[PDB]
């Protein structure tokens, strides 16, 4: 007998650019040694000084 | 200094904004003001 409280989600991609996405976890910055990096999509390897 | 002209120097334009709109645009119109408001049907 006890009523509920319901919520719907419905996802939809289109020809428009996708503007709603999820969060992007990060990692702290390491200098003076050879590492991989990912700076906003720019991938590579090197020494950050 | 001169009212008529586009001048004869060089200067470049920085980016301001960027909007994810997804439309079709084939035409435009400026929207400038006046003093006495007229509406056309």
């Amino acid at each position: 007998y006890q009523p509920y409280r319901v919520v719907v989600l419905s996802f939809e991609l289109l020809h428009a650019p996708a503007t709603v996405c999820g969060p992007k976890k990060s990692t702290n910055l390491v200098k003076n040694k050879c590492v991989n990096f990912n700076f906003n999509g720019l991938t590579g390897t090197g020494v950050l000084t | 200094n001169l009212v008529r002209d586009l001048p004869q120097g060089f200067s470049a334009l920085e980016p301001l904004v960027d909007l994810p709109i997804g439309i079709n645009i084939t035409r435009f119109q400026t929207l400038l003001a006046l003093h006495r408001s007229y509406l056309t049907p």
